[PDB]
Formats: C-alpha cells, sequence, structure tokens
C-alpha cells in the first residue's frame, strides 16, 4: 500500500505539475472541516500491489 | 434479495444530485464513473436492482 | 510464509572491536529488510532500512549489506551503548512478516 | 514527533479475550499502517497484524485464523487489536509499530503487558 494515486481533485493537473496535498476532498455542499465523512473523500487511494 | 426487484429507467431526466443529498444513504459507491460528474453524461437506460 | 534464521544467535564481543550478524532467509525478499534493536526493558528502534540505508539518529557505526536470501549487519566500531538483541524484519510478504530469532549481544 | 499511546496493563484469564489500544498522535493517520507486534518472554519478536488506513483494511497473521480482528476509529485516530481466546502461551507485551514511509517500524509503542493466567 506504499503506492497511492490521486482520486478526487477539483480540476485536472497542468502538464507537469505535482500536487502532493492530501486535504479532505469536499464532494457535497456540507463542509468537511478537515473530517472524512458523508461527501468528504480522502483523494489519495491505495493500489495494494499482490 | 433472492427476487430483487429491476426496474428499467428512460426517457427522463435523472437528478442524481437530488437523489444523492436527499437521505443518510450509508453507502453511493459509484464504479466507472464519478458520482459529481453524473449530471455531465448521458445514459442509454437505467436500471434500478432494489 | 517466509522464514528467517539468524546467525549467531548468541555473540560476544568487546568494545571497539568488529561485530558480524549474519540473517538468512528462506526466499528471494530482494532487499526489502530491516535491522532492529531492543534493549532490555524498551521497545525496538529500527536502526537499517531496506537492508543498506541507515535510521535518521542512527549512529553511523551501524551499517548493513547482502541481498537476495543472506544479509548482514555490521557495526564498525562496538560501544557499551550498542548491547542489546538484533531483530531482522523480512517487509516482502505482509503474510506474515517474519521477525529474526534474535541475536543478542554480549560484553566479552 | 510521532507518538503512540497505548493502553494499561491487562490480566486475564485464559479462554477469555483482549482487547488493546494504540493511540496515534500527529503526523496524518490515514497514510501509515499500525503494526502489532508481539514478544514473549525469553523469546523474539512476533508479528500479529496490520491495520491499513488508506485502504481501510485489516489483516491478520497467516499463524492466527480468526484470532485476531484489528478495527480502529479514524475519528480519533486510535487502533484498537481484539486478540480472541486467550491461552497461557499469549502472555507477551503487544507493542503497536507504525510501518511509516519506508515499511519499516519506524515508531513503536510503549507496550503493554498482557498477562493470561488463572
Amino acid at each position: 500500500y506504499n503506492y497511492l494515486y490521486r482520486l478526487f481533485r477539483k480540476s485536472n493537473l497542468k502538464p507537469f505539475e505535482r500536487d502532493i496535498s492530501t486535504e479532505i476532498y469536499q464532494a457535497g455542499s456540507t463542509p468537511c472541516n478537515g473530517v472524512k465523512g458523508f461527501n468528504c473523500y480522502f483523494p489519495l487511494q491505495s493500489y495494494g500491489f499482490q | 434479495v433472492y427476487a430483487w426487484n429491476r426496474k428499467r429507467i428512460s426517457n427522463c431526466v435523472a437528478d442524481y444530485s437530488v437523489l444523492y443529498n436527499s437521505a443518510s444513504f450509508s453507502t453511493f459507491k459509484c464504479y466507472g464513473v464519478s458520482p459529481t460528474k453524473l449530471n455531465d453524461l448521458c445514459f442509454t437506460n437505467v436500471y434500478a436492482d432494489s | 510464509a517466509i522464514r528467517m534464521t539468524q546467525s549467531p544467535s548468541t555473540l560476544s564481543a568487546s568494545v571497539g572491536d568488529r561485530v558480524t550478524i549474519t540473517c538468512r532467509a528462506s526466499q528471494t525478499i530482494n532487499s526489502w529488510l530491516a535491522w532492529y534493536q531492543q534493549k532490555p526493558g524498551k521497545a525496538p528502534k529500527l536502526l537499517i532500512y531496506d537492508a543498506s540505508n541507515l535510521e535518521s539518529g542512527v549512529p553511523s557505526r551501524f551499517s548493513g549489506s547482502g541481498s537476495g536470501t543472506e544479509f548482514t549487519l555490521t557495526i564498525s566500531s562496538l560501544q557499551p551503548d550498542d548491547f542489546a538483541t538484533y531483530y531482522c524484519q523480512q517487509y516482502e510478504s505482509y503474510s506474515p512478516i517474519t521477525f529474526g530469532q534474535g541475536t543478542r549481544l554480549e560484553i566479552k | 514527533q510521532v507518538q503512540l499511546v497505548e493502553s494499561g496493563a491487562e490480566v486475564k484469564k485464559p479462554g477469555s479475550s483482549v482487547k488493546v489500544s494504540c493511540k496515534a498522535s500527529g503526523g496524518n493517520f490515514n497514510m501509515y499502517t499500525i503494526s502489532w507486534v508481539r514478544q514473549a518472554p525469553g523469546r523474539g519478536l512476533e508479528w500479529m497484524g496490520r491495520f491499513i488506513p488508506i485502504a481501510n483494511k485489516a489483516n491478520y497473521a497467516q499463524n492466527f485464523p480468526g484470532r485476531v480482528t484489528i478495527t480502529a476509529d479514524k475519528s480519533t485516530s486510535t487502533v484498537y487489536m481484539e486478540l480472541r481466546s486467550l491461552t497461557s502461551d499469549d502472555t507477551a507485551v503487544y507493542y503497536c509499530a507504525r510501518s511509516g514511509s519506508y515499511d519499516a517500524f519506524d515508531v513503536w509503542g510503549q507496550g503493554t503487558m498482557v498477562t493470561v493466567s488463572s
């Protein structure tokens, strides 16, 4: 699980741009305030290679 | 569950955001498409297996 | 389940000498191997990771080498503070992680 | 400076169950995995299981089929490891280790002494 890919972002990356922000992505109207839950998703998702 | 009801939905406008922010749905896992992008796409048919 | 074997299990040496510890694996675990140091009554602390790197804060006298199936931990200048039990991890398969049998270093 | 604090010493009877805790303080809890390592007296370290916060999954050692069930509360960054069917051979210090950055147990908890006897 050391390899993580970003799954949610506001806008597509510009060419050759690194964004390593792990702030919770707000997918709904209600603010998340740094707490993941309903309409609040952690942007990074692991692969889990076996 | 062994006799799950299947309903075919077509020829209509689906407000997926309204359905999303309607109640306390314990799971909204969308595979193959982000939930927020659903209003930007068109589907030939929608099957509602309940 | 990958089995880890250490050699020697018990070793004795004096201050300032050279100490070599061999921890041999059963399967090819590439270079995924960590060396620890557990003084009695204390939680083990990381010394070597990836079988060659040095953990931050660890004295430079600790050096690790080896890859594949046989690895080696070597201390350039043994110190009185460096007498404890050293284990080797095999973080190449997480089902289950197997530590070493324990290499206790004693004052000669 | 990430610090891991566990629960107090636990004394149980054979055939019962125990559940220790590991409070993760500092850093990001959603990326580093917490692994439980036990050490019986007079014996080397032994690995029990791993909790994977990023994938919300829990793994257990092959030598412990169904004996270990690991859960955690991501809101409070506290990891709970449950061991079932305690016996006389399960008297060991149950450390929790953070396999951070390079998959190595860089940060170790203080360790709780779990004693199983009559």
